[PDB]
Parts: C-alpha cells; sequence; structure tokens
C-alpha cells in the first residue's frame, strides 16, 4: 500500500533551477514528514535534510543550505526539492523517504525510487564511433565518443556475439560522454569472419555499424 | 556532529557465509540507528530499525545488534541478491549522518588481467582527435593501477577510466583506460605504453606500440 | 489558586520512550489564527466550526473548536471572535480539509489594544532564574493557550525545549499568575511510547482567559 513515487530524470544546464517531486500515497499526509538523500556516482550516501508536513519546519545539512530548498503541496500529497545554481557536482541520484515519527518504527520506513539529475551545457549530440583493431584469442574494440545524453547501447554482430563482450559504463568529461566496448574472439574467426560493432543512440535517433578491419 | 565510522568498506564473501558489518559512533547515539541496503539496481530499502529490530518484509537472515557504542549488521547465510551496498545511519541529533558504506562482493581465485592496447583509428585522426585505448580484462580482485607512458615518460593528464561492476558469470572485474590527445600532440611522440599493476604479480604487464610502424 | 506541582506529580521526559517530535510540532511555527470571524456551523453542541484557511501550507479550510461544555459553545455561537491555538489532525473528527483544536476563542469587539503589550516570561532552571524574554499580544483578554504557545515556541527555537528525539529537560511546567490566583500546565508528555495529541491539547478546552496587563508567566524547568 504505502508508496512514494518520484518524478522522472532531468537534464538541466549550469545555473538553471530544477524541481524534483515525491508523491506519497496510502496514508494521511500530515502524519509523516519527508527527507531527502543524495547519491553521488561511485561515492556514498549523503543526508540533505527533512521537512515536517505538520508545521512545515525544515531541517537542512549545512553543506546543502542556501542552494537546496524543501517545499510542499499537501492537498496533492506531494513533496518538492528545488536546487538553484546548478553545478557539475550536483549530478547525482536523489531519493525521498518517509519520516513517520508517530511510531518509533517509522523513521525512513518507505523509500522513493530516486530521480536522476544530470548537469551539462551540452545539448543532444550523436556519438562518433571508431574501431579498435590490434595466441589463440584476439581482442577487438569499439570506441564511442562525444555524445549526449545517456543512454547509448552497443552490440556485436546484432547480438550474435553475446559472450566475451565487456561494455564499460560511460564517463562525463567536458560536457560529453565517452564509452568503450571489448569483444574477444578466436584468431581463427577474425579477420576471416567479419566483426561489426553496432551502436545505437535513441535521443539522436542514430544507429551506426562499424566493421573492424586490420590496419594499413 | 556525530561521525559514523563504518568498517570494513569492502568485504569479500561466498554463498552461505555468515558475515558482519560493524559501524561505530563517535558520540552516544542510544539505539537511534538504522541499516539500509542499496542494490546495484539503485533501489534503497531499510533493513533494521531502532538498532536491533528487523524491518517488516526483510528476511530472517538479517539481524542487527549493539555493543556499547559499537553497532553491527549480520547476514547469517548469504544469497546472490545480498551482494550489494550497505549503509548505517544515526538520527540521534542533527545533522543525521551516514556511515561510509560497505560493498559486499563475491570471492574467487585471483586472476591476472589481459591487457590489450589500441592506437587511434584513421577515422578519428581525420577529425583532429587522438585517443589511445587500453582494455584490462577479466581480473580479480578489483584493485588495479594503470600507468601511461609516452616516449617512456609517465602521463597523467588526459586519461579517463571506467570499471565494470563484477561479472555475473565468472565474478571477475574489467577496466577501460583511455588517453585523449590532440592530433598534433599525438604526432609529436613515438612510443605509447600501457602499464598494468595488479597484486597477481610484482612486475607490471606492459603493452606498447610505436606510431612509426 | 491551584497549588504547585508536588514531588512525582510532574511527567518525566526520560520515561517517554516515543519520539518527542510528536510534542514539538504542536508548539512550532504553524498554528491556527483568525481575526474577526463568526462561526459558520456546528457539529456537536459543545463545539463550533470556523472557516479559516491555512495561509502557510493549506492543510485545512475549516477548523473545529471544541470546548469543555455547551455553555461555552453558546456564548461564542455566531459572535465575531478571534481564534488562536494549537491544532491536531490524528483522531480529529467532524461530519473540505479539516483540523481540530480546543478553546482559543475571545470576543473581537472591545478586546483590541492599539499597540502590542509585552508580558515578561521568567525562566527557572533547577530553581535558579537564568533568563527572561518577552511575548507580545494585542488583546486585552487573551487565552492562557495563546500565551502558552508563544512561550513554548520561543523556548523550542532558542532553548531546544522539544527536539526530535527527547528533551534536555526532565520536568517542566508553565505557571500563570493573575494578581493572587495561579494555575499551571505540565509541559511534558505522558510516559510510554505513544503521545496522544488530542488528549493533551484538551487541557485548553476550558477557554481560560487572563488579563494581558496583570498576568505573570513563569516556566520551571529541570535538567538531566
Amino acid at each position: 500500500q504505502i508508496q512514494l513515487v518520484q518524478s522522472g530524470p532531468e537534464l538541466k544546464k549550469p545555473g538553471e533551477t530544477v524541481r524534483i517531486s515525491c508523491k506519497a500515497s496510502g496514508y494521511i499526509f500530515t502524519i509523516a514528514g519527508i527527507q531527502w538523500v543524495q547519491k553521488m556516482p561511485g561515492r556514498g550516501l549523503r543526508w540533505i535534510g527533512w521537512i515536517n508536513t505538520h508545521s512545515g519546519v525544515p531541517e537542512y545539512a549545512e553543506e546543502f543550505k542556501g542552494r537546496f530548498a524543501f517545499s510542499l503541496e499537501t492537498s496533492a500529497r506531494t513533496a518538492y526539492l528545488q536546487i538553484s545554481n546548478l553545478k557539475d557536482e550536483d549530478t547525482a541520484t536523489y531519493f525521498c523517504a518517509r519520516i513517520y515519527y508517530g511510531n518509533n518504527g517509522g523513521v525512513m520506513d518507505y523509500w522513493g525510487q530516486g530521480t536522476s539529475v544530470t548537469v551539462s551545457s551540452a545539448k543532444t549530440t550523436p556519438p562518433s564511433v571508431y574501431p579498435l583493431a590490434p595466441n589463440s584469442m584476439v581482442t577487438l574494440g569499439c570506441l564511442v565518443k562525444g555524445y549526449f545524453p545517456e543512454p547509448v547501447t552497443v552490440t556485436w554482430n546484432s547480438g550474435s556475439l553475446s559472450s566475451g563482450v565487456h561494455t564499460f559504463p560511460a564517463v562525463l568529461q567536458s560536457d560529453l560522454y565517452t564509452l568503450s566496448s571489448s569483444v574477444t574472439v578466436p584468431s581463427s574467426t577474425w579477420p576471416s569472419e567479419t566483426v561489426t560493432c553496432n551502436v545505437a543512440h535513441p535521443a539522436s535517433s542514430t544507429k551506426v555499424d562499424k566493421k573492424i578491419v586490420p590496419r594499413d | 556532529d556525530i561521525q559514523m565510522t563504518q568498517s570494513p568498506s569492502s568485504l569479500s564473501a561466498s554463498l552461505g557465509e555468515r558475515v558482519s558489518l560493524t559501524c561505530r559512533a563517535s558520540q552516544e547515539i542510544s539505539d537511534y540507528l538504522t541499516w539500509l541496503q542499496q542494490k546495484p539496481d539503485g533501489t534503497i530499502k531499510r533493513l533494521i530499525y531502532v538498532a536491533s529490530s528487523l524491518d517488516s518484509g526483510v528476511p530472517k537472515r538479517f539481524s542487527g545488534s549493539r555493543s556499547g557504542s559499537d553497532y553491527s549488521l549480520t547476514i547469517s547465510s548469504l544469497e546472490s541478491e545480498d551482494f550489494a551496498d550497505y549503509y548505517c545511519l544515526q538520527y540521534a541529533n542533527y545533522p543525521w549522518t551516514f556511515g561510509g558504506g560497505t560493498k559486499l562482493e563475491i570471492r574467487r581465485a585471483d586472476a591476472a588481467p589481459t591487457v590489450s592496447i589500441f592506437p587511434p583509428s584513421s577515422e578519428q585522426l581525420t577529425s583532429g582527435g587522438a585517443s589511445v585505448v587500453c582494455f584490462l580484462n577479466n581480473f580479480y580482485p578489483k584493485d588495479i593501477n594503470v600507468k601511461w607512458k609516452i616516449d617512456g615518460s609517465e602521463r597523467q593528464n588526459g586519461v579517463l577510466n571506467s570499471w565494470t561492476d563484477q561479472d555475473s558469470k565468472d565474478s571477475t572485474y574489467s577496466m577501460s583506460s583511455t588517453l585523449t590527445l590532440t592530433k598534433d600532440e599525438y604526432e609529436r611522440h613515438n612510443s605509447y605504453t600501457c602499464e598494468a599493476t595488479h597484486k597477481t604479480s610484482t612486475s607490471p604487464i606492459v603493452k606498447s606500440f610505436n606510431r612509426n610502424e | 489558586s491551584q497549588p504547585d506541582p508536588k514531588p512525582d506529580e510532574l511527567h518525566k521526559s526520560s520515561k517517554f520512550t516515543g519520539l518527542m517530535e510528536n510534542m514539538k510540532v504542536l508548539y512550532d511555527d504553524n498554528h491556527v489564527s483568525a481575526i474577526n470571524v463568526k462561526s459558520i456551523d456546528q457539529f456537536l453542541y459543545f463545539d463550533l466550526i470556523y472557516s479559516i484557511k491555512d495561509t502557510k501550507l493549506g492543510n485545512y479550510d475549516n477548523v473545529r473548536v471544541e470546548f469543555k461544555n455547551k455553555d461555552l459553545a453558546d456564548k461564542y455561537k455566531d459572535k465575531y471572535v478571534d481564534v488562536f491555538g494549537a491544532n491536531y489532525y490524528y483522531q480529529c473528527y467532524f461530519s473540505k480539509r479539516k483540523t481540530c483544536m480546543y478553546g482559543g476563542v475571545t470576543e473581537h469587539n472591545g478586546n483590541q489594544l492599539d499597540k502590542y503589550r509585552s508580558i515578561t516570561v521568567r525562566v527557572f532552571e533547577d530553581g535558579k532564574n537564568l533568563l527572561s524574554f518577552d511575548v507580545q499580544t494585542n488583546k486585552k483578554k487573551v487565552t492562557a493557550q495563546e500565551l502558552d504557545y508563544l512561550t513554548r515556541h520561543y523556548l523550542v527555537k532558542n532553548k531546544k525545549l522539544y527536539e526530535f528525539n527527547n528533551s534536555p529537560y526532565e520536568t517542566g511546567y508553565i505557571k500563570f499568575i493573575e494578581n493572587e490566583n495561579s494555575f499551571w500546565y505540565d509541559m511534558m508528555p505522558a510516559p510510554g511510547d505513544k503521545f496522544d495529541q488530542s488528549k493533551y491539547l484538551m487541557m485548553y478546552n476550558d477557554n481560560k482567559m487572563v488579563d494581558s496587563k496583570d498576568v505573570k508567566i513563569e516556566v520551571y524547568l529541570t535538567t538531566k
């Protein structure tokens, strides 16, 4: 029954404001407050603060005061978090959680699914895809660079090659994503049998194929 | 401010092992402690509340106890879904503060990485960029270091790294390392080297190539 | 004149094992407040209902004021009054968005001062007076409830009287003194792990009033 549902992903620019919502249902809203937590990529959890839904009094952690603000619309059973002067470091997942202090078993009892905020000056840009060509085994690759936003999706020979594939998480550098993928095949396969990396980028409506050939 | 030291930060275990995360408070916190789990998925759920009470709809195998200012989470018999992140949190006074977190990964035999190196493609050089890529594949444990050399000299600027999560099949780890230069800068050197350091050997695994070849 | 609290007679906050936020929130920023309003309806014969919109959060449009008896309801029925008090939602009941409270009602006409009056609260810790602070009102006759709210609120912001978990004080009682005759309220919740907000706020249902010029306020706290 009791469930907190958060709003979808946000792609904002440096200096712009954003407003994440957390809609609660299955209980009378005024009985419990709502807290917020930041998850940064590759790092731990950080407490932002909470807000009491009776009374309206907020409590913030020092490092989030001044740019992070809590707000409410109680008739909609909805809690907002607003972030102001957006910065690269604000890129993270944000979670809401119920603080039902009316029972000792109600502190952070139910959690939201989280909202992803990505801060970049870039706008929709399609990836550039470059082949990586050079024992019983040989490794080949496919480099995908200069795109925005996530996600990009990579397969080898349309999925025929499922095993031996590593695809590495993207990294944001200078407002653009870069990503890479490895495939390892037997040397009796390549270059005799062909090997093609398939890259898709739904936001750009882009689908690119790059065969891997031996060098000149 | 109450500092919550969570130890250890990484734990290596197997299926059916009994395991135990400890977490210590720098100041009296008296049972206002809660344990949380964050899956690779991203989703977060509460495990333990008021220090020692099991959250409804979390399995028996989870429990938590106190020993003075020493708080701990125990899993009596690990299942697959349990290999996730775990955080403690105190709400005794403001600001409420999180423990550094523990990452619970699965044990296996030590394995050396497979290092390959790749020069820039023609197609990239055409557009004035020059990225040298190095895959380090199927190793264990997860700690590793990559050192790039240009004409034999350590290069730190321009490197981007990325690590896969642990493999679902063979429980290995893999890393990608990329050195981005300008075409001109790339053409101003001859040897590019990728050195991998791993606890499987005292000598690094070195892969290189030379532009002029 | 009520005699002062005996030994043991005061509630001890360490014996309350629930979360003190449940008490804090009734004496924090938000409260019911209206000026020159008439009751629009009635549910039971000892209550009256007012249309008062919550300016801050919009948690309520209609406020049920419950009194100790029928004669208090009938005195203020359809008369233009001022309302001030601490409201609750849990177990609040009558018949768009609703809230409940007790007393806090005073006639508007003839009860207004041209400039705010200051009443000096005197705060005692373990018998010793450590500080004083003023609370303001513009009514000639003000409810004890209003003055209680204003005194605790200050204490909540500046003395951490009620925090999220517990309190730094063990006992506490607010004493009102009009010329010779005094009475007091116990500032702490009952023992156990739960706190009945309705049942606690009911102490205000007699609608007791004091004269803003004559009245003296004294809060006696005890440390841990």
